[PDB]
RNA sequence: UCGGGGCUUAAGCCCAGCGCCGAAGCUGCGGGUCUGGGGGAUGACCCCAGGCGGUAGGGGAGCGUUCCCGAUGCCGAUGAAG
RNA sequence: GGUGAAAAGAACCCCGGGAGGGGAGUGAAAUAGAGCCUGAAACCGUGGGCUUACAAGCAGUCACGGCCCCGCAAGGGGUUGU
């Protein structure tokens, strides 16, 4: 046998920043808290997801040329699959999809707006009303 | 007979579902102004009756 | 002479039948059912035999390279630092005196990164 | 004590009388009475009489007093059935049954100390 | 403070004076185990490109053991094949000593 | 809608490199199995080389059931079968 | 097709209109009480112990956990959230 029980290892309140940079590499890491791609599985809210929030409050550039459209989706984590939120014409649902693509840019929908939706908003622009953990992994 | 003809055979779950949105809901009754009775609301109790008084044969 | 069918019938069906007990559905009520879903439970049990081994690997070679992670590299160069060097052995799982002791752990990294560096 | 009482092969189908048994199990004496007394029903005052027979075995035979006597219980089944053939057009001869019941009021203590 | 050691093709990390199996054994029912093998320690314990050979372990043995038979059950679905065993798993039960490395 | 997300010093292509991952397939440990050999006078048991995908179908084998023997018997009120 | 060994087949009294019960006596036995040896399952019910109202389902299985009750120990029942 063996026995790796960590209870509960209490919250990691990291906010990375690099909101500048990339569009894919814009998760991985940042996902492993996140997803443009990575932990689905019926469980992983947009909660997580924030923490990030990607703190460094939002938007910013594009690698490719698919511009003029989204704030991004798919793949985030919990139960329709992987999970979002969708775009631009969601720059309205609620409170707007940014490079928080990653985080409030999946969020601002109703639903995952269940996922507390609670925990978000452009209060993620790094005002976030609150308190975190500054070196936030910057890296 | 003819056509919608029981596809399969339903769940005791869902049967007794279909029968759990029924729970067997009670009546009402207030006491009598002057008596020991239960009357239902507003209706004077068989006896004993209303102000006035009237009838008063339900021994 | 006539064999009265009796009791040997209802034994092996009740059998089966005890087996069943612990389910949902009429499953867990009838007994040309019972039988089946069990038949399935059982194809589960041994596919869920190799399956469990397996997933173990899955869990040991996570958190082993997400520590690796928390530290320095990552897994592929972990491994043929314990590969290499020598050490032909560890039982992946046993190097989960890691996060319960990250001393000891600590050290041996320092063992891969030596002798594969 | 708990004042077991009973009366078994009676009417009312499993369903109907079940839930009146289930709409007063569990509140005392005066409340069942009045409510059976005024329930738009057949087994409001048929449960009624068989909570008389409830009534008297433990008053007047097991003696515990009508104060102290609340509801406890009273299930109720299913029993056997009437099995009839009903006539109904173009040759059809059905099987419809008649259900029945299993009325076990009891009735106990009060407080407990 | 803890060891390593690789018994029967099973590998783990025993504490000085507890726990209680391993594989089935051709070993004395109840007296002295000797493990001429061994794998670490406690504050730091290396094993080398071969196994830990400063000294050994050391267990004894409390009598040996049948651990939860599995009844074999599988079968296939469709045109027949019913196999309904059941293996019990026989092995040897312990309870070390020290670990004299 | 490429599984999907998503990817532009690639996470696409070209060429080289080392590393891991990763099957009931292999190593170790443990159990069964039938077989072949030898000790086995030995029955046993022990050791040794090897196969076990498996439907029809071949073949060995193993549980249970009414009743005849065992019986002018044995268990059974301290309690028979179901 | 079945109460018992035999009717000794429940007298007197309490709820009811009775039907049925509730105390009795009786007999070893009253879940032997009048359709009366056993009395499975299907199927229908009572309390209570455990779960389930963010959820996508051949409903089972594997690792873990939370709960209730057996276990001196380790353990175990089973409930089934991930």
């Amino acid at each position: 046998m063996k026995t790796y029980v960590p209870k509960q290892v209490e919250p990691r309140w990291v906010l990375i920043d690099a909101e500048g940079k990339t569009l894919g590499r814009l998760a991985t890491k940042i996902a492993t808290l996140l997803r443009g791609k990575h932990r689905p599985d019926w469980t992983p809210n947009v909660a997580m997801g924030d923490f990030v929030v990607v703190v460094n409050a939002d938007k910013i550039r594009v690698t490719g040329k698919k511009l003029e459209q989204k704030i991004y989706t798919r793949y985030s984590g919990y139960p329709g699959g992987l999970k979002k939120i969708p775009l631009e014409k969601m720059l309205a649902t609620h409170p707007e999809r940014v490079l928080e693509h990653a985080v409030k840019g999946m969020l601002p929908k109703g639903p995952l707006g269940r996922r507390l939706f609670k925990r978000l908003k452009v209060y993620a622009g790094p005002d976030h009303p609150h308190q975190a953990q500054r070196p936030e992994k910057l890296e | 007979a003819k056509h919608p003809v029981p596809k399969k055979k339903t769940s005791k779950a869902r049967r007794d579902a279909r029968r759990s949105h029924h729970a067997l809901t009670p009546p009402t009754l207030v006491p009598c102004p002057e008596c020991k009775a239960m009357k239902p609301p507003h209706t004077v109790c068989p006896e004993c009756g209303y102000y006035a008084g009237r009838k008063v044969l339900e021994v | 002479p006539r064999a009265k069918t009796g009791v040997v019938r209802r034994r092996k069906h009740k059998k089966i039948l005890k087996l069943a007990k612990g389910y949902w559905g009429l499953r867990s009520k009838s007994f040309r059912k019972a039988r089946e879903t069990l038949f399935a439970a059982g194809n589960y049990a041994y596919a869920h035999r190799k399956r469990r081994k397996r997933d173990f690997r899955r869990l040991w070679i996570v958190r082993i390279n997400a520590a690796c992670r928390q530290h320095g590299l990552n897994y592929s160069t972990f491994i043929h630092g314990l590969k290499k060097a020598g050490i032909e052995v560890d039982r992946k799982n046993l190097a989960d005196l890691a996060v319960r002791e990250p001393q000891v752990f600590a050290e041996l990294v320092e063992r891969a990164k030596a002798a594969q560096g | 004590m708990e004042a077991k009482a009973i009366a078994r092969y009676v009417r009312i189908s499993p369903r109907k009388v079940r839930l009146v048994v289930d709409l007063i199990r569990g509140k005392s004496l005066e409340e069942a009475r009045n409510i059976l007394r005024y329930t738009n029903k057949r087994g409001a005052y048929f449960v009624a009489k068989v909570l008389e027979s409830a009534a008297a075995n433990a008053v007047n035979n097991h003696d515990m007093l009508e104060d102290r006597l609340y509801v406890k219980a009273a299930y109720v089944d299913e029993g056997p059935a009437l099995k009839r053939v009903l006539p109904r057009a173009r040759g059809r001869a059905d099987i419809i049954k008649k259900r029945t019941s299993h009325i076990t009021v009891i009735l106990g203590e009060k407080h407990g100390k | 403070m803890f060891a390593i050691v690789k018994t029967g093709g099973k590998q783990y990390r025993v504490e000085p004076g507890l726990k209680l199996r391993v594989e089935k054994l051709d070993a004395e029912p109840g007296a002295t185990v000797e493990l001429p093998v061994l794998l670490l320690g406690g504050e730091k314990t290396v094993v080398g490109t071969p196994v830990v050979e400063g000294a050994s372990v050391v267990a004894e043995v409390l009598g040996h053991g049948r651990g939860k038979k599995i009844l074999v059950s599988k079968f296939k679905a469709k045109v027949q094949y019913r196999r309904k065993k059941g293996h019990r798993q026989p092995y040897t039960e312990l309870l070390i000593k020290e670990i004299r490395g």
